[PDB]
């Protein structure tokens, strides 16, 4: 006899990470903005 | 060549270091003024921009 699942696991199903950005190209948007204005 | 009292040199040398005070003042005044500008034309400047 085994009828219900009693079992649990750290470990997903199915992990999807695409649609995940980076935020480098932005960041040296903003450094480059911040430097120009103070000067 | 001791003609007139120190007190006098005193004071005249006070007023040079206090004049060269409130000029410094008005120096930095009109830089922060400058701060908000950076010599950009008028299209250039963000609140048209924006």
């Amino acid at each position: 006899g085994q009828v219900l699942a009693n079992k649990v696991r750290s470990t997903p199903v199915a992990v999807s990470t695409a649609r995940e950005i980076s935020l480098a190209p932005v960041n040296k948007l903003i450094d480059d903005i911040v430097k120009a204005n103070a000067g | 060549a001791n003609l007139i009292g120190r007190e006098e040199l005193q004071h005249a040398r006070d007023a040079v270091t206090s004049a060269q005070a409130q000029l410094d003042v008005a120096i930095q005044q009109y830089n922060a003024n400058q701060a908000m500008i950076l010599g950009t034309k008028l299209e250039d400047q963000p609140a048209v921009q924006q």
